[PDB]
C-alpha cells in the first residue's frame, strides 16, 4: 500500500495558499487526515475529511477527490505560524488502522516590509573577546550561504516575531574559534546581496 | 489530567542495552500504538494493541516487543539496542470503536540515540553574548545571541527567560543543530538562539537575561572510569543584565 506526499520543504510566501497534497492507492479507504507536527513536537490532527468535495476549517481547506485518489490541504493567507510539517494518514482497517504519509516540510517565509540587511558583531557578555556574528533583517528572497571553510559554523536562517510590536526578522548566526576570523568574511558567500 | 504521557523524554544507549519505554494513557482510551519517525519516512507503525490481553504487529515490529496488561499502559521494549533503533517513538491512543471517534492522539515523544561508545556523551558549553551597539543605533531593537557547543547526543532543550518568565515572542532557536565534525558519526552538536529586545528594555540595567540549555544525558548510575566529570543530565545555563550601554 501506497499513501504518498509532496516531497518539501516547501517554501511559501506569507499570504499565498500553501499547498500539500496525497495520493493513496487502495480504492476502498474510508477516513482521510492532516496532522500538523512542529519541530520538536508531536502531530496534532487538523483536518479530517470522509467525503468527496471541500471541508473547511477556519484557514484550512481539506478536499478529498475519490475518483482520482487523493486528498489535499490548502493553508489559505499562509502565516510564518504555520510553518511546520504535514502528514498525510488515510486509514487501512475495519478498525482504523493508520498509514502515514512521509510529511512535507512547509516553511512560510515572513513579509518584510521594511529591509535593513546588516550584519553585526556581537561580543560574549563574560568570557574574554569570544566572536559570534549576526546578519539580520534581510527580506525572504535572500539565500544564506555556508561559506564552506572547515572552522567557520553557519545557521540556516530564522525568523523571530517581535508581537509587541508586530515586527518579524530573518536572521542567520556564524563564529568561529578566532582563525583569522572577522565578521566581514562571515557570510558574504551568500549570492549577491545588497 | 494528564492525557497520553511517555517516559523518559529522552534517552540514550550504548548498543546491545535493552529500554522500556513507558507509556501511559489517562483517558481510557480502548486503543493504544506505537510509532517511530525517523528524518525521512514519516511514521511506520511498530505495534498496537485494541485491549487490555491484547497486542499485534504493526508494519516494523522487528526489533520490539510489546505488552499491554492493564488498560492505561502499553510499554514497548527494546530487547538489544541497535543503531538504526536511533529514532523518535511516539505513542498514540484513541477511544478504540466502543468510544467512537478515529481521532489519534499522541503523546510527546522519546528521542532515542543508539551509539557505540558512551564516552561519546558530552553536555553542552553554553554562552550569551550581547547585543551590538551598532544594532541598537540603527533599528533601536537589541538582539542577544545563545550559543551551546559539543554535546553529543543532541538532546538538550533551550530556554530564553527574562526576569525570571519563560519567554517565546522575539525569540528563535534553529530547528537543527549543526554537527561541528559532519563527516562524523558520533559527532558532537552545535545549536544557536537569538532573542531581540527593544534598545529601551536592554537598556535598563535591572533586566536580566539568561539562556538555560536542559541536557539528558548518562543518570541512574552508568559505569564512568574516566578524566571528565561524568555528562550527566544537567542544566547549564549563561546570563546577562541589561547594560545601559
Amino acid at each position: 500500500k501506497e499513501v504518498e506526499q509532496n516531497s518539501g520543504p516547501l517554501s511559501v510566501p506569507e499570504g499565498a495558499i500553501a499547498s500539500l497534497n496525497c495520493t493513496y492507492s487502495d480504492r476502498g479507504s474510508q477516513s482521510f487526515f492532516w496532522y500538523r507536527q512542529y519541530s520538536g513536537k508531536s502531530p496534532e490532527l487538523i483536518m479530517s475529511i470522509y467525503s468527496n468535495g471541500d471541508k473547511e476549517d477556519g484557514r484550512f481547506t481539506a478536499q478529498l477527490n475519490k475518483a482520482s485518489q487523493y486528498v489535499s490541504l490548502l493553508i489559505r493567507d499562509s502565516q510564518p505560524s504555520d510553518s511546520a510539517t504535514y502528514l498525510c494518514a488515510v486509514t487501512t482497517d475495519s478498525w482504523g488502522k493508520l498509514q502515514f504519509g512521509a510529511g512535507t516540510q512547509v516553511v512560510v517565509t515572513p513579509d518584510i516590509q521594511n529591509p535593513d540587511p546588516a550584519v553585526y558583531q556581537l561580543r560574549d557578555s563574560k568570557s574574554s573577546d569570544k566572536s559570534v556574528c549576526l546578519f539580520t533583517d534581510f527580506d525572504s528572497q535572500t539565500n544564506v550561504s555556508q561559506s564552506k571553510d572547515s572552522d567557520v559554523y553557519i545557521t540556516d536562517k530564522c525568523v523571530l516575531d517581535m508581537r509587541s510590536m508586530d515586527f518579524k526578522s530573518n536572521s542567520a548566526v556564524a563564529w568561529s574559534n578566532k582563525s583569522d576570523f572577522a565578521c566581514a568574511n562571515a557570510f558574504n558567500n551568500s549570492i549577491i546581496p545588497e | 489530567n494528564a492525557g497520553v504521557t511517555q517516559t523518559p523524554k529522552f534517552q540514550v544507549l550504548k548498543t546491545g542495552q535493552s529500554m522500556t519505554l513507558q507509556c501511559a494513557q489517562d483517558m481510557n482510551h480502548e486503543y493504544m500504538s506505537w510509532y517511530r519517525q525517523d528524518p525521512g519516512m514519516g511514521l511506520r507503525l511498530i505495534h498496537y494493541s485494541v485491549g487490555a490481553g491484547i497486542t499485534d504487529q504493526g508494519e516494523v515490529p522487528n526489533g520490539y516487543n510489546v505488552s499491554r496488561s492493564t488498560t492505561e499502559d502499553f510499554p514497548l521494549r527494546l530487547l538489544s539496542a541497535a543503531p538504526s533503533q536511533t529514532s523518535v517513538y511516539f505513542c498514540a491512543s484513541r477511544p478504540g470503536l466502543a468510544g467512537g471517534r478515529p481521532e489519534q492522539y499522541f503523546g510527546p515523544g522519546t528521542r532515542l540515540t543508539v551509539t557505540e561508545d558512551l564516552k561519546n556523551v558530552f553536555p553542552p558549553e553554553v554562552a550569551v553574548f550581547e547585543p551590538s551597539e551598532a544594532e541598537i543605533s540603527h533599528t533601536q531593537k537589541a538582539t542577544l545571541v545563545c550559543l551551546a557547543t559539543g554535546f553529543y547526543p543532541d538532546h538538550v532543550e533551550l530556554s530564553w527567560w527574562v526576569n525570571g518568565k519563560e519567554v517565546h515572542s522575539g525569540v528563535c532557536t534553529d530547528p537543527q543543530p549543526l554537527k561541528e565534525q559532519p563527516a562524523l558519526n558520533d559527532s558532537r552538536y552545535a545549536l544557536s538562539s537569538r532573542l531581540r529586545v527593544s534598545a529601551t528594555f536592554w537598556q535598563d540595567p535591572r533586566n536580566h537575561f539568561r539562556c538555560q540549555v536542559q541536557f539528558y544525558g548518562l543518570s541512574e548510575n552508568d559505569e564512568w572510569t574516566q578524566d571528565r566529570a561524568k555528562p550527566v543530565t544537567q542544566i547549564v545555563s549563561a546570563e546577562a543584565w541589561g547594560r545601559a550601554d
